[PDB]
């Protein structure tokens, strides 16, 4: 129906094909930051699933936040001791963007338990929208997935779940995944969720639509793989807890294949 | 900072919109000014929202955003300048009446700049005279981009309360979980009948009054011609699903002689 809106979902992702490129971050920006890691990130990412959780904030708000930090972080150099309150800004603003009713300002900065003021999230969040120029409606893994979910034949939410599970494990890790545009994380994802799952691979109708084929996907898909079959021993574990629960069909605790066959 | 524009005298309304000009370029533009909460809720989010989504939708149809100007208290959204809204328009032209061929014309051009906005993954979700601005030279133009949202495919549940109660579609006035592009479409398709009639054409007191009104008139406009019917008999389509799309719109029958008049302004 007009739900999945057939006379511009075909414009629509195009669109977002052009605009995922523009909103890319800098591959390797912590190369150029003197005082934080992709270590640090990971911490910050993963305490900003806890919040998701924390606050039942949708998916689609934690990617944004990511590729505002990442963008942020491309561009501006940030001490360790001030990292989280970019993240802290970063999720009130795409919050505010994304969310029918965001946390108000006072619960982001309660979640910093004491670390900043109100002032001091409330600064950063102008200067978050100064330095991305308030370019916030950026295509996120989600917006991908959701469009590549229409392709399955039927529906299969364990499938759906798992997909979602992958693309989040990705924003935890800048090395490799920054390297990765969301189309094609997403395209990783949902092959390999489909996959474990039903034993199907990515459908020619994707391919039509996307361009992408398992040999394009390859790279990302093998780091994909590795990532998952490593996820149990990950420092990070929010996302693996996050999707335990009934509400992502306890998709966490699904083994992962051994191997991909290609 | 603003210190290039001169202020020339208010237009109306939060925040402020004042009609300036730029002293050095003698550019007249619109300035609206907002307010920043800078001890309690920072940036408004309908202002993340208008900018965002404006700073993507370049297209004739679509107002201008030319410039951000940030100061740590207010920000100032400067857009081109439109010499008034259609309502007012409307109104002028009550006794009047409003030539067919401009009424064709405004309504083609809408649905060019809708489309737009539909292609590019934005609702407008408040289409409604006040909002639709309005030049000498017979453009017009969507306007007041404070409620629009940027969508997914497929929609998720957003915001209820959209859309002034006129324009509102059935879907949003009878709590639907999920609506999309066919809210937008359901307004100008009330917008085209008031253009016609210079009348709002479903008046609601209250969300039961606005049902009422939509199922009495269309189950439960006299000078259009026949195409004029088929176009806004499917632009208000009860069904969100069989109810026209802005793109299809372009290419119906009515628009096969438009033209651009100026307005009789
Ligand atoms: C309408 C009008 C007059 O009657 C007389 C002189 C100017 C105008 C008028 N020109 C305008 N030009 C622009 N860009 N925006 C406006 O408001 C954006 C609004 C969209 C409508 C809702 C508030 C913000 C304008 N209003
Ligand atoms: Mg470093
Ligand atoms: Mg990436």
């Amino acid at each position: 129906g007009v739900n999945e809106v057939p006379d511009y979902h075909e414009d629509i992702h195009t669109y977002l094909r052009e605009m995922e490129v523009k909103c890319k971050p800098k591959v390797g920006y912590m190369k150029k930051q003197p005082d934080i890691t992709n270590s640090m990130r990971a911490i910050l990412v993963d305490w900003l699933v806890e919040v998701g959780e924390e606050y039942k904030l949708q998916n689609e708000t934690l990617h944004l936040a990511v590729n505002y930090i990442d963008r942020f972080l491309s561009s501006m150099s940030v001490l360790r001791g001030k990292l989280q309150l970019v993240g802290t800004a970063a999720m009130l603003l795409a919050s505010k963007f994304e969310e029918i009713y965001p946390p108000e300002v006072a619960e982001f900065v309660y979640i910093t338990d004491d670390t900043y003021t109100k002032k001091q999230v409330l600064r950063m969040e102008h200067l978050v929208l100064k330095v991305l120029t308030f370019d916030l409606a950026a295509p996120t893994i989600n917006q991908f997935l959701t469009q590549y979910f229409l392709h399955q034949q039927p529906a299969n939410c364990k499938v759906e779940s798992l997909a979602m599970f992958l693309g989040e494990l990705s924003l935890i890790d800048a090395d490799p995944y920054l390297k990765y545009l969301p189309s094609v994380i997403a395209a990783a994802a949902f092959h390999l969720a489909l996959y474990t799952v039903t034993g199907q691979s990515w459908p020619e109708s994707l391919v039509q639509k996307t361009g992408y084929t398992l040999e394009t996907l390859k790279p990302c898909l093998l780091d994909l793989h590795q990532t998952y079959l490593r996820a149990p021993q990950h420092a990070q574990q929010s996302i693996r807890e996050k999707y335990k629960n009934s509400k992502y069909h306890g998709v966490s605790l699904l083994n992962p294949p051994e191997t991909l066959n290609l | 900072s603003m210190e290039n524009f001169q202020k020339v005298e208010k237009i109306g309304e939060y925040g402020v919109v004042y009609k300036a000009r730029n002293k050095l370029t003698g550019e007249v533009v619109a300035l609206k000014k907002i307010r920043l909460d800078t001890e309690t809720e920072g940036v408004p989010s309908t202002a993340i929202r208008e900018i965002s989504l404006l700073k993507e939708l370049n297209h004739p149809n679509i107002v201008k955003l030319l410039d951000v100007i940030h100061t740590e208290n207010k920000l100032y959204l400067v857009f081109e300048f439109l010499h008034q809204d259609l309502k007012k328009f409307m109104d002028a032209s009550a006794l009047t009446g409003i030539p067919l061929p401009l009424i064709k014309s405004y309504l083609f051009q809408l649905l060019q700049g809708l489309a737009f906005c539909h292609s590019h993954r934005v609702l407008h979700r408040d289409l409604k005279p006040q909002n639709l601005l309005i030049n000498t030279e017979g453009a017009i133009k969507l306007a007041d981009f404070g409620l629009a949202r940027a969508f997914g495919v497929p929609v998720r549940t957003y915001t209820h309360e959209v859309v002034t109660l006129w324009y509102r579609a059935p879907e949003i006035l009878l709590g639907c979980k999920y609506y999309s592009t066919a809210v937008d479409i359901w307004s100008l398709g009330c917008i085209f009948a008031e253009m016609v009639t210079r009348r709002a054409l479903f008046p609601g007191d209250s969300e039961i009054d606005q049902l009422f009104r939509i199922f009495r008139t269309l189950g439960t406009v006299p000078p259009l011609d026949e195409d004029g019917r088929s176009l806004l008999s499917q632009m208000l389509h009860y069904d969100p699903n069989k109810r026209i799309s802005a793109k299809a719109a372009l290419a119906h029958p009515f628009f096969q002689d438009v033209t651009k008049p100026v307005p009789h302004l």
